[PDB]
DNA sequence: GAGTACTACCACTGTGTAAGACAGGCCAGATC
DNA sequence: GATCTGGCCTGTCTTACACAGTGGTAGTACTC
DNA sequence: GAGTACTACCACTGTGTAAGACAGGCCAGATC
DNA sequence: GATCTGGCCTGTCTTACACAGTGGTAGTACTC
């Protein structure tokens, strides 16, 4: 015999129907029975205890147009759109959970962690349960392709840390770390929508309640039975799984190849050619709040331009407080789309020949595609992704790239940019780089000047005016952002968009397949396969 | 009264089912649009040239001493007439945001110069409330009246959400009518005076009200507490005492029972309405002259172009009126893949 | 404890990936273990005894142009096609086992049964031992939309009956009869290509082999060791699992509206209306063989319309036998969809209004639609299935439809077609109609010659010189028919229709997915998924 | 030479890469379709007209005393010449079925009648064959030459499927190449003739064969038991001495390494040869100029039209002579969806 | 000691897009 | 009739989007 | 006696095609 | 210049093609 709570992860683990795990218990139960999984019914009602809406909480002081009920589960997301006809159609589907309700879920389920986080740090638990700081990641992303595309966004969180304050005395106790921040197995969706990322008129009326219960929350502590005590949580929210283009959508800021280039400084694409390394961190969501007023009201009757630069490029009200970081991600994808671009100009030579057809262009990709497939034995891809990046920005595909260019400066010139490179993207992938790689931590400064230097001396033909919105970030901003807030790569939108993958998989084997349902039942297998407890009954030590 | 199909040759992703159609000096303007003011047009507000059953759209600009303004979707919409001062703005407010939230600013959007070359600058002031000042809201809507002889300005009728404090996350996008109260804003100064009237009983929204010379005739809204459409039709007729506007009112027997409509001008104080719905499943199909006297309102049904299959089975519709008895009306396209063009035009006119 | 037979099955016949089933295996190892499941490598090795290629059989005589290996597995199909760029490309992927290895796998799986037959009817086993007869049904179709569709076409067999006749002093003692003959999981795959049907130049050069092999296995018999004795084989086959577009097409007959209605008759489509009763069977695969003769040669130096009409439609070179039968399920799909013709000219006035548009067609399909959804509760159709032509030839679909027609004559009229036909349809749909409903068997003549006749009477300007094939088969040559192969609906190829269904589900999950391996996989999975004895250790006693 | 992209309008899907064209009397005649022969024409064989950079199709019929006729897939094609008793013949001999099997048949096919409105009929004579028949094979060749002055006709080369007692069904699409005999078919009688010959000492297949006044010279082949290409030119030479043709042959130094190519005539005794393919991965490209005399053949390349970048990346290519320095070429064609057009056409012209 | 099981190796689809900012080119066209 | 200029165009640059997850093979942990 | 399990109920995509034979309409076009 | 006729066209008819297979609900076998 088998506990229910073992099969029901074997029956969300596995990707079963309720049909296929039917035949195979009666199977497994007429030949050698004795009975050795549960029924289906019996697992149906043994999730309850997992999904959102089943333990009882209460907030104090009580929350700002928030509702007092703790049992609710899943709701749709139109949030009682009015469906008359004269007004914008309630064409949306969408489906979520009720933000706290998930939040006080997750937590539940990380009860276990936190009292043996408790007991480790010999800390006492009949007192200090008053004090607690829970550190949430919040993350979204638009996804294309779920056979129109009929593209779906998919606004998910990840509990990062929970650390203790209380009682005085000292600023916090890490109690519970995420070891693995980037998996998909701690990445637990919130709300489902078939929606386009760039209308802003859908997402706004979907999230806007989201957002409203986020920014009612900051204020209040959350109160719950935790460890047969009643104990008091507080939240910090970073929110960080944005990819760029998103942030600047709901930033307020103007789409993407902009003459502001920067989410966190106010300097423009020609000026961070000239100096590539000196910005310090400016931009703030409450100062957007700010900049806007001085764009609708326009108190000093300036023109377009003088206002547009008088506000550094807020023309858009913001929307949603974004935490001012980077995505080490979408970082690599630049960098090595940047570095495949720049050896296929290397190929062909045009710091010789200053301006080359398309054609050459082609030419020069074709020829280093098929050097890159003779050593290194790598295909093309039609668009970059991690693996290909990953081994991409490695010493031997240089290697194998530079016995195409002639010239042995160049050669040798982006090698030692390379090894640059790679002595420099540890500290911005590193799950916390304070402790995996301080010198690369320290030597960075040093390390990101030589590389902007080198740039500016031996491609000045490419990078006159125009750069890349990563590598401004990457060369200017790093040692200021990972001094503030202690690690880059851990708050990346990489667990989101691992966990699109998964929703792929849901989508067809165990669709209703029905609008109005295939939300609920997505979101329903999502939020299993993701609980702590039902991933420990999958290791079972290993 | 003949419809021929347009077809909007680039940019066709920067209109949305609400939306205002504003005439100036002749030339018709395209306001309100999906997003946030790209940085293709960092203005929002679009010139609208039709030619050779052709839609093009022209980036306008603003001034210097012009406030920039958000693209409101819904907004109510006020013809000022040529008179003094400044000659001859367009009241806005308060309409619904792009970020959808509800606009408690008033907007007076005028005319300022050309050319050069077929340039023209428009302005906005923003325009500060003193009151008793309204409620943001939307799909209400705003009339001019002159009294002896000073001009002031009506408000009334619209949705909004619940109340901040019953508002709810489940109930966030849940929409209630506004209590029905008239108000008077006079637009220098920025007064507004709130006068309740014990023949409105309930608010309502997204109807038509006409304005003549100090009286208004309000014409079939929607109802939503009841979700009736009264066919009936309210006039209203104020007048500006020193210094309290006494204001009465009067239901009138028989109006009409539409929602949201496109009331093109074709005469002095003549109007054609074209059509939003009759009923929650059955779009008005039917056109309607609608000339006003001081006797009252008169009211004749002209009969209907013979609409195309396609304007005919399309689920909703809107649009309005490039006036002088024309028209502009949208369609929602159905094609896999998608056009991406997502509305077909056609371009209707009165005689 | 589990026998590792019964898990490799739980792991065919609940489609489960190799790295799914070894997740499940290792969880329900950690929690509660004692090994409950087998591990992978070992149900890798437990199916060599199921696959095709183990045992060990022989021939006597033996087979022409066939090899005496007798364990070879899955070759692909393409038979040694020389690879030159001269010839007609080789561009075909296929696979397939060999005929009959298949064959004797299939023979070895009912092991069990034909013994079991042998012992319950008292028969000794030691003895009868060499006069066995085995009947075997064939079957192919082609199948679309595989995400152009990439068709696909599946030749399958099953086995039907295994009988006795030896030793003398008698005809036949059947010891084995298929209960289920319609169902997927008694269709056993042999051959998949990525071919359209229509293209007659593939596919004659992928089944060229095979019927060559068919063609060799008439004369021989087969040796086996069944039950510890080597015992004699011989086989009748019975090509029943075409569609009527394939047997005209593998026929040499002109597809499919032709002047020549009939694949069993001579009779052309007119005088098929005026005779619809009174029609013997002639046409024969070596007939079609001298009559294409006929055509080739033109011995007597006709015209060709005169040539066609002394050929009676034999101008191309047959060259698959092919069981001179019809097709239950198909004969089904085209009565429905002309009742629902019927129905819609019926709704509409047409015996007044002798020529209609296609717009008031249009507006009667509407109304019938909605009436057969007010009632009846019925969605409409692209296309006529198996479930909505079952639920169409109801009398209460009927009723709710008369309610439109005004004439309480057409309305009794077509009252009593229907009621005629439902009469008479479950002498061709009945598995073995002999037993099964013996009266209508017997009065089948006279129901048929009735329904004739009132379509002659009351539809006369509909059915003037115009007749679909499936009401001519039904209603002149079912008695013979029937009469001459005991059943009927036995045969059909709905049950291969049915494991095209099969056939997708393997794709999306089993895939591997290329082609030069995607059919190796599904094949070898849908071999698994139909031996009877997995799926005995399927149900286990229910 | 100039080529030009042609479309064929309409029946798109009746033609597939091994087919022949036979210039009958000005007309051009395609032969082998794919299939059997729908009713649409159930003959099997078309006429080509091409006007207007369109390939246009029409159905021919035959006549009542002519036997009907397997559409070939690679047969051996003879064009017999004018002269008694009946010009002016075609001989086909044996090509692949639709179902494919091998052809061990050969046919006569002449013109008859004419018109009434631009109607040609033909006629198939199934002639009957008495020897030492050859056996059926395919892409092989036949020639017609004359000798004191009686005419035969020369037959040597080809592909077949392996011999009947070790065909297996493992081998069965496999082939191997025929023993390399030469058949003399008299026409009449049926009377065919074998004959072994020291210098051939290896079949061939895909290869062209010329013949001029009894002798014949045959250029690049395939050969399959070693994968060559060779370049060596064989010449051979026979006369018709009663009652035994005697029959001598020569390997010539330099040939051509090509396989399956075509063949336009433009003049008296004078070809140009299209290109079929050079090595297994890569077609020949450049066109060739071949003349021939009683000293030999002379051969010169001429310089080729510029490819199109589509019959450039094709893999492979087939077609055939419109006759008179013209030719038809055929491209396979890949789109998403299918076309269904599955072939794109060239016309290429001498001079 | 080997033989088991596990887990990590490989092959592989398909080799383009979708919107948008901005530079620059330049032209309708309308006035001067 | 000359300007020129506001606006359309074209190309280019930049920001995302698809591509996992499945069979088989085999080294390798690893252990009866 | 109920309470378990099993098995059958319902919702539901999407609401057209793809080839071909043949009748008939008819017209290029070429001869008479 | 008249025919007419063989050939193109158009529509119509007939033969196949997708739509299972998955959650949830609940009667119901059926039994601790
Ligand atoms: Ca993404
Ligand atoms: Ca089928
Ligand atoms: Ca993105
Ligand atoms: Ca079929
Ligand atoms: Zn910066
Ligand atoms: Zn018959």
């Amino acid at each position: 015999g088998l506990h229910p709570a073992v099969c029901l992860a074997i029956r969300v683990n596995t990707f079963l129907s309720c049909s296929q795990y039917h035949k195979m218990y009666r199977t497994v139960k007429a030949t050698s029975g004795r009975q050795i999984f549960q029924p289906l019914h019996t697992l149906r009602n043994a999730e309850k205890e997992l999904l959102p809406g089943f333990h009882q909480f209460e907030w104090q002081p009580a929350l700002k147009n928030v509702s007092t009920s703790w049992d609710v589960g899943i709701i749709d997301g139109l949030s009682g759109w009015t469906v008359s006809v004269d007004d914008v159609p309630a064409d949306t589907i969408s489906r979520r959970f009720r933000y706290d309700v998930a939040l006080v879920s997750a937590l539940k389920d990380l009860e276990e962690d936190i009292m043996e986080g408790l007991r480790e740090r010999a800390l006492d638990d009949s007192m200090c349960t008053s004090g607690f700081t829970v550190v949430v990641k919040e993350s979204c992303d638009g996804m294309g392709d779920v056979s129109v595309p009929e593209k779906a966004v998919r606004f998910s969180f990840t509990i990062m840390s929970i650390s203790i304050r209380l009682e005085g005395e000292d600023d916090g106790i890490t109690i519970f770390q995420e070891q693995k921040p980037n998996s998909e197995l701690s990445c637990r969706p919130l709300c489902l929508m078939f929606v386009d990322e760039s209308d802003h008129e859908t997402l706004t009326a979907i999230l806007g309640p989201v957002v409203a219960e986020r920014k009612a929350m900051m204020e209040s502590r959350l109160i719950i039975s935790v460890g047969g005590l009643l104990r008091s949580f507080r939240f910090f929210f970073r929110g960080t799984g944005y990819d760029e283009k998103m942030v600047r959508e709901m930033e307020g800021l103007e789409a993407s190849g902009s003459t502001y280039i920067c989410t966190l400084c106010d300097s423009t694409r020609a000026e961070a050619s000239q100096n590539m390394v000196l910005h310090s961190i400016t931009r703030s969501h409450d100062e957007n709040l700010e900049r806007y007023e001085i764009w609708r009201k326009n108190p000093f009757s300036e023109s377009a331009d003088e206002l547009r630069d008088r506000v550094k490029g807020v023309s858009a009200k913001p929307f949603m407080e974004t935490q001012p970081t980077l995505d080490a991600l979408h970082c690599d994808i630049g960098n090595a789309t940047e570095f495949y671009k720049i050896f296929q100009d290397e190929i062909g030579e045009v710091y010789q020949k200053p301006n080359p057809s398309r054609e050459e262009r082609r030419r020069w990709r074709s020829t280093l595609d098929k050097q890159l497939r003779k050593k290194m034995k790598l295909k093309p891809v039609m668009r970059m992704n991690g693996n290909y990046a990953r081994r991409l920005m490695t010493r031997e595909a240089v290697e194998a790239v530079c016995e195409l260019v002639p010239s042995e400066e160049r050669r040798e010139a982006l090698l030692k940019l390379m090894d640059l490179y790679l002595q420099m993207k540890p500290v911005w992938r590193s799950t916390c780089p304070s402790r995996d790689c301080p010198d690369q931590l320290c030597q960075y400064s040093y390390n990101s000047q030589q590389f902007a230097d080198l740039l500016s001396s031996m491609f000045k033909y490419r990078y006159d005016g125009k750069i890349t919105n990563y590598l401004h970030k990457t060369l200017a901003h790093v040692p200021e952002i990972v001094e503030r807030d202690g690690s880059i790569g851990a708050w990346a939108s990489e667990g989101n968009e691992s966990g699109n993958k998964l929703f792929r998989r849901f989508r067809k084997m165990n669709a209703r397949q029905s609008k109005t349902f295939e939300l609920e039942d997505i979101l329903k297998h999502h939020w299993l396969y993701t609980s702590k407890y039902l991933q420990k009954f999958m290791e079972a030590h290993k | 009264m003949s419809l021929q199909p347009l077809t909007a040759v680039n940019c066709g992703s920067l209109v949305q089912p609400g939306f205002s159609l504003l005439d100036l000096e002749g030339d018709v303007y395209l306001f309100g649009q999906k997003g946030w003011p790209k940085r293709s047009c960092p203005t929002g507000i679009f010139g609208v040239r039709i030619k050779k059953g052709e839609l093009k759209l022209r980036a306008i600009s603003f001034s210097n001493n012009s406030s920039y303004l958000p693209p409101l979707r819904c907004p109510a919409i006020a013809h000022f007439e040529a008179q003094d001062g400044k000659p001859e703005c367009y009241l806005i407010h308060g309409g619904r945001t792009p970020n959808n939230e509800l606009s408690s600013s008033l907007y007076m959007l005028s005319v300022d110069s050309r050319g050069c070359n077929r340039k023209v600058t428009l302005r906005c002031e923003e325009k500060e409330l003193v009151g008793d000042v309204p409620s943001a809201r939307y799909g209400h809507t705003l009339s001019v009246i002159n009294s002896r002889g000073k001009t002031a300005c009506v408000l009334f009728g619209g949705r909004s959400y619940m109340p901040p404090t019953e508002r709810t996350t489940q109930n966030w996008n849940s929409v209630v009518d506004c209590p029905p109260q008239v108000y008077l804003i006079d637009l220098e100064f920025g007064c507004c005076t709130a006068h309740t009237l014990p023949e409105l009983t309930d608010g309502q929204s997204f109807h038509v009200a006409l304005a003549r010379q100090d009286c208004v005739y309000f014409l079939g809204g929607h109802i939503l507490s009841s979700d009736c459409r009264p066919s009936r039709l309210i006039r209203l007729h104020v007048e500006l005492l020193l210094g309290s506007p006494v204001l009465t009112c009067t239901i009138l027997h028989e109006g009409l029972t539409i929602t949201s409509a496109i009331a093109s001008p074709i005469g002095y104080h003549e109007y054609i309405i074209f059509g939003g719905y009759q009923s929650e499943t059955q779009k008005r199909m039917e056109c309607t002259y609608v000339g006003l006297d001081d006797v009252g309102v008169h009211m004749e049904s002209r009969e209907p172009p013979q609409w195309t299959s396609e304007i005919s089975h399309s689920r909703t519709w809107f649009g309005g009126s490039l006036g002088k008895g024309t028209a502009l009306v949208a369609i929602p396209s159905e094609g896999n893949p998608t056009p991406p063009e997502a509305y077909h035009f056609y371009q209707v006119s009165f005689q």
